[PDB]
């Protein structure tokens, strides 16, 4: 996560600071930007990784995010390879102790890889009843 | 820094009469549902649960309440719980309520009614408080976190899930909320007055 | 009337399996219709099973909506009784190169009702090798495609000619195109058919086709008297209304026959006549129609009715604040509906073997409503989604029961 | 009653100007009613390999219904074993 | 050995069919290759095919993946053959309800080569399925739960020769646990062929080990694994052989799918058996090598002092190439034969090149963009997107 | 699409003009956020009107 | 220039900008418009 | 209006062809030489 301190037009009566921030990646000497020049894999597992350690910097005590439909607008491919992905998170946060995941999907195929793992207890869901009101159920 | 359990009520698609609730279980919690089942109205709430603050642009003609006309009664209350353990071995219990008056008109007034923080002592309740503004400062207390970061990253809106991977000015424009770079920025600005 | 003369034919069209497939208390009704069709055909004991089209719903049906369909044509048209159709087509020009054979005329497959059918607009050619959903049953032996249409510009058409006994058979087959480019292409003429010449006549002659009858539009219907004058009946497979009875247009010459869907896709008017698959037997020059009602059709019905002018309260919901009252009429409108429909299910079945074990489903109810009013009064109109869900439970559609509207001039 | 609609073209025109190309007709053959040893063979779907191979085949083609082949199957029952 | 006891199944597995059919060249890769296992099937005269899973590689396969895997099996599995096999399982046992009796057994179907193969996904239905109801494929394996595993073997006969079948489709935990329990003949026991064929879960978190098993099986096929080890071993702890059948197609480009591929026809007469190699012909050539640059004799290391984008290039020239020059010449030596009659356009060769670039230190060796790199073979490799994947020690 | 006019903040002695933007969907009378949904066709629709 | 910029010949990506988020979607209406150059001379102007 | 659609879709690409309203559409190919040229066609 890259940053310009200098990035304030210079005002004769305002301090008007605002610093720049953009995010870029490496390989080898290469550091080109990834606004593009990537697969739509490769930003997913990006955004979930810079909320995950964003958080801990500021606070370091909670380890709850919010992942929404990670999964979702992703090829065959990348989904289980996002699948394993967040499988190593979980583990490296795992021994540490504190990681509070939720994570979000309606689609059929994603899920079953996390509950495979048997790590997770259960699994909620959210159905429409006779009188379209959602209701919660717990399943093993 | 954990969430014991959640519970809804008369919230968007949820029903008003019947509470639901979902508990997380350490590390992960999931949640599926099909498409337009009202698997994002969870993360919703637990937003308004701890920072008390509604989603965007949604505060009026009551976006966040149960709308009145499914029901049938003109009365709609919404009550939202969330069960946590602070920092300190200690754990409590939030709550808030919301309501919503649909008059003669169309037109419908969005009301903030009274909440609470409680107590669960060992065999003992008591009440911390009761004024929202104050139930704002210490909810963000005793989960150990400020209020800057939920806006933008621990609770991420479904379709700007990859925000650091916005239009740069775009992303340059959150870390100034989460650095909670304004308060100061008006200090100095306080030194301008001067 | 049955013998060895005569060619029996089975019509259907617009099956749309997988319609609603998802649907908690809808969702066996797309395909149990389906699968009764051909179990009329075993029963019946047809030569022969011409479906109009729109075979499946969906462009690329769910293993669900395709494992049913398979199944029901593998029990009801392989068996040992040997076909009585003699194909004297050219296999070669119609069907695909890879079995150029009819499916019956196979060697390792003991086919007893072959079924013909013509891709639908729901069912056209898509996906890398162009192939619609019916060519994968087709590949397995099910099913004999034809009607085809390639190229779009050039229509050429082959009829697929049959013969039982002295009963000559032609079988013209027009596949579904978008709506207006058929109507352009039969326009500039550049279309043509391939008459029979063994006889140069005494050729029956049978054509299907899944295009609009009439629209708004002037060119999306293909007009009626665009066809040629040396058919005799047409199979008119896209309008979903059962219009079964035929009926012989003055100008050309020929009876018109328009078959309507097994499902009710869209709750319209339209689709509330009751449902019937025909029976077409061939003798000669000669034809009849034996219409056959479906009996696991869900029921349903629609009622029309204008507030303003209704005569039910017609002044009594001018007062002011009527709400509760307002609800009140319409009470008594649906639980009427409720009522008729669960009589017309028990006439259908009122005698039969399997009636005791059968149980009633839930009728599908729609009321579409017109509340214009003068300007200096008005009628409250409640919530449509509260209005049906206080019949959770009697009406499989629950969400939506009523469709208020105002007519915009 | 008949829904009656103007385009203002000569059908019988129309008529005329379709074109009606001769399409031949093919002679039948034989649907396979029974076809012969020989016939397959000629044919090369029977191989003389398979001539005294024992069938367990219970397939019988169309036109064979005097003819019927008579096939039972001695079902062994399954036990379960003693999980080391 | 081909006699009235003696009883032959071709073994395949992870035929991955539709895999990788957007791109333009390898589209006829996938399906292309099954075909010629079936052409086998019916030309080596074989009376069941035994197909190890995973018969398509997406849990909803796309029309054309389908529609030619159909028209495959319908021209090469149905013909006049007599079929040898005796069923002696009770159908209901071990089939779905829709038609539980064996497909050659139908009266209205004739098989030639009956298909055994393994489930392939759960999304009831499964991919397989459509193939069942048309009778084109038997089905067996299924397990009902992962609590509940109760393997029912399928017995079938051929004059003297007796063979059982057992079928374990799709977690470590349960085994351990010996929850799951095994159906043995106990009657004219000792005189049944057992044979087991088990495809790992794919999404188990973790694998079978070969002690588990019972010890009283003969030969074991395992079939998710992808590298090919066709002459099968035995294991001295669990006392019966094994082998791994392999895919037919190399679905990731890695050293495992270096070696040459192959289809068995595992001959059985008596309790004892006899297994010879097909090699298969159609597979996309592939040829992978891994080179470290800092110890590259060749290279002597004339980077490491010196600037090296402008000749680093030139460097590979001569390794990338020579590749080529070897993918061809074995592809020429098994298409020798027949002269080129059918097929004689030659295929553009898969390579992979596995370069390391660590530096020992003060040096910085250049590193060309890869899909720069790999377009400039345009013409002579298949996947032009990536020929060489550069990565650094960690 | 939903300009927010009184977004624009009252200075001590200044306009400080400033306009907030956001575009929603129109049910009857209930407006949404429009952003949240899944309906992809729906989003590049809007986009593209 | 500031359509031709912004909306005419628009970024792949970018092509959903009116389903970017709310303050970047404030960012991109701020430009079209050509309204920051006349907040720039009210402000010039304030100063005097 | 003048509309400039890119898109590499034979379905979406297909169904507007068919339209009738589309003279035609230009190709983007690779040649020998991994250049790019437009070839139009009908
Ligand atoms: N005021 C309201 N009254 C009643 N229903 C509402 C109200 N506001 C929203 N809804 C509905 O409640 C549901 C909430 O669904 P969401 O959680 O926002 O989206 P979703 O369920 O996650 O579906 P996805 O994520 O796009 S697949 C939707 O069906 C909304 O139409
Ligand atoms: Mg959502
Ligand atoms: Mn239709
Ligand atoms: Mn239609
Ligand atoms: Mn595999
Ligand atoms: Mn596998």
């Amino acid at each position: 996560i890259r940053s310009d301190v200098e990035s304030t037009t210079s005002s004769d009566s305002g301090t008007r600071r605002n610093y720049n921030y953009r995010v870029s990646m490496v390989k080898g000497d290469t550091e080109m930007d990834m606004r593009g020049r990537c697969s739509a894999g490769q930003k997913v597992l990006a955004s979930i990784i810079i909320r995950l350690a964003l958080a801990e910097s500021f606070c370091a005590n909670c380890g709850l995010i919010a992942l929404d439909e990670p999964t979702t607008n992703l090829d065959s491919d990348n989904i289980r390879s996002l699948a394993e992905s967040l499988h190593g998170i979980i583990k490296a946060r795992q021994a540490q102790g504190n990681l509070q995941l939720i994570v979000i999907t309606h689609d059929e195929e994603f899920l079953k890889y996390m509950q495979c793992s048997d790590f997770c207890d259960d699994f909620y869901r959210v159905k429409r009843d006779e009188k379209q009101n959602s209701v919660i159920v717990r399943e093993s | 820094s954990k969430i014991e359990k959640l519970s809804i009520l008369g919230v968007r698609s949820f029903g008003p009469h019947h509470p639901e609730t979902i508990a997380f279980n350490t590390p992960l919690t999931l949640i599926v549902g099909y498409n337009g089942s009202g698997k994002t109205t969870v993360i919703e709430c637990l937003k308004y649960a701890t920072t008390g603050e509604l989603p965007p642009n949604s505060t009026r003609n009551g976006a966040f309440i149960h709308d009145p006309d499914l029901v049938g009664e003109k009365e709609v209350r919404a009550q939202v719980k969330l069960s946590f353990r602070s920092t300190i071995g200690e754990s409590y219990v939030v709550t808030r309520n919301i309501q919503l008056l649909v008059q003669r008109n169309n037109k419908r007034t969005q009301k903030t009614l009274e909440g609470s923080l409680l107590l669960r002592n060992n065999g003992e309740r008591t009440v911390i408080s009761t004024r929202v503004a104050e139930l704002d400062k210490l909810v963000s207390e005793k989960l150990g976190v400020p209020p800057a970061i939920l806006d933008a990253v621990i609770f991420c809106h479904q379709d700007d899930s990859l925000w650091p991977m916005s239009e740069p000015a775009a992303l340059k424009k959150r870390f100034d909320e989460i650095f909670e770079a304004q308060k100061y920025t008006k200090v100095i600005e306080n030194i301008r007055l001067l | 009337t049955a013998g060895p003369d005569t060619i029996r034919i089975l019509v259907s069209t617009d099956n749309h399996v997988g319609y609603e497939e998802r649907d908690p208390i809808r969702k066996d009704d797309s395909w149990r219709t389906f699968d009764e069709i051909m179990q009329l055909a075993r029963t019946k004991d047809v030569d022969m099973v011409l479906l109009g089209g729109d075979l499946f719903h969906d462009n690329k049906p769910s293993r669900k909506a395709m494992y049913q369909v398979m199944r029901s044509l593998r029990k009801n048209c392989l068996g040992m009784k040997p076909c009585e159709l003699e194909f004297l087509s050219d296999p070669a020009e119609v069907f695909e190169g890879a079995f150029p054979h009819v499916n019956y005329y196979d060697p390792d497959i003991n086919v007893s009702i072959p079924v013909f059918s013509i891709h639908g607009n729901h069912d056209d050619p898509s996906g890398d090798g162009h192939l619609c959903s019916l060519d994968l049953l087709q590949v397995a032996g099910l099913v004999n495609y034809f009607g085809r249409v390639p190229e779009a510009d050039n229509i050429h058409v082959k009829p697929i000619l049959l013969q039982k006994g002295k009963t000559k058979l032609a079988l013209y087959g027009m596949s579904n195109v978008r709506d207006e480019r058929i109507h352009r292409t039969f326009r500039d003429n550049k279309v043509r058919f391939y008459r029979p010449s063994q006889q140069t006549g005494d050729w029956f002659n049978l054509l299907t086709l899944h295009q609009n009858h009439y629209a708004h539009t002037p060119t999306g219907y293909l007009s009626e008297n665009m066809l040629p004058d040396f058919l005799d009946l047409v199979i008119w497979g896209h309008e979903h209304e059962c219009l079964i009875d035929p009926k012989k247009n003055p100008e050309t010459g020929f009876h018109v026959m328009q078959p309507g869907s097994s499902i009710a896709t869209s709750l319209v008017p339209g689709e509330a006549v009751p449902k019937h698959i025909a029976i077409l037997s061939i003798t000669g020059k000669s034809f009849e129609v034996e219409k056959i009602p479906l009996r696991t059709v869900r029921p349903f019905v629609i009622r029309e009715i204008t507030l303003a002018t209704d005569k039910r309260f017609k002044g009594l919901e001018k007062k002011q604040d009527n709400r509760q009252e307002v609800t009140k009429r319409l009470m008594q409108i649906v639980e009427e509906m409720i009522a008729e429909a669960n009589e017309m299910w028990r006439s259908l079945h009122e005698d039969s073997q399997d009636d005791e074990d059968e149980e009633q489903p839930l009728p599908l109810i729609r009321l579409k409503v017109e509340y214009s009013s003068p300007e200096g009064t008005k009628f409250e109109v409640e919530n449509p989604q509260r209005f049906s869900n206080r019949f959770a439970g009697k009406v499989a559609n629950q969400n939506d029961v009523v469709h208020f509207y105002r007519k915009k001039t | 009653l008949a829904q009656l609609g103007d385009d203002d073209i000569d059908y019988a025109a129309i008529r005329r100007l379709h074109i009606i190309e001769e399409i031949e007709v093919r002679q039948p053959e034989p649907h396979g009613p029974n076809r012969t040893r020989e016939q397959d063979i000629a044919d090369g779907r029977w191989d003389p390999r398979w001539n005294g191979r024992k069938n367990f085949k219970r397939f019988r083609r169309q036109g064979e219904t005097g003819v019927r082949m008579p096939v039972q199957s001695v079902i062994v029952p399954l036990e379960e074993v003693r999980t080391k």
